């Protein structure tokens, strides 16, 4: 799985998270948010 | 990888498992989701429909 | 796909995108007509969902 | 181990810890309880009908 | 006894928390969530 969201707004609601929010997942009605199972968006660009 | 697109969930059992955070403005267009929005190798969003 | 199709359970674990895992690592070795049964069929449900 | 499933609870006693945290669609199915969700060894979701 | 819900509105939030995510059981009006008296699910599976 790799992260989606039907709408930015929870978008927005895991950009706030320092860290470990990608990892979650959220559905709020029909939207969704797939999680990301292995975080490397949080570090592999991050780390940098 | 995949990722979703299009995913429906039953109006009978749909729920709001984040009411304290985000407060969507009513719409018909954000009931149905039309779009995924995702990522790109730089940190981003990127849409598809 | 389905638009009904569950979101919970297919798309956030791990799976074979073709809608039924399956994997000769569990399938019996050497094996074709129960291996293919594995696989193709239906009337015996796959291991995951 | 063990598990009930379509329990009933009093309606007269009803109440709801935590009631911030979550909300649900006046549709009867989110009313009287029906399919209990579990896991797998491996977690995921796994629903009993 | 070990982990049981009606909704996926409350395994959702029993699946977001850290640690301690499985060691109290919310009622919410006839659903109910029915927390594990051991905590295999929250550290065994996944320890290793």
């Amino acid at each position: 799985p790799i992260l989606s969201t039907t709408t930015l707004a929870l978008m927005e609601t895991k950009l706030k998270g320092g860290a470990g929010a990608f990892a979650t997942s959220e559905t709020h009605f029909g939207n969704y948010v797939v999680g990301e199972i292995i975080p490397l968006q949080q570090s592999m660009l991050f780390n940098s | 990888f995949f990722f979703p697109v299009g995913l429906y969930l039953p109006e009978d059992r749909g729920y709001t498992t984040v009411e304290s955070k985000v407060k969507l403005n009513d719409t018909v267009r954000n009931a149905l989701p039309t779009t995924a929005y995702l990522l790109n190798r730089d940190r981003a969003v990127q849409k598809i429909d | 796909l389905t638009p009904v199709t569950m979101d919970v359970n297919y798309f956030k674990i791990p799976n074979n995108p073709r809608g039924r895992a399956s994997c000769m690592l569990a399938v019996d070795p050497y094996d074709t007509e129960a291996a293919t049964k594995a696989i193709y069929d239906h009337r015996e449900a796959d291991a995951q969902t």
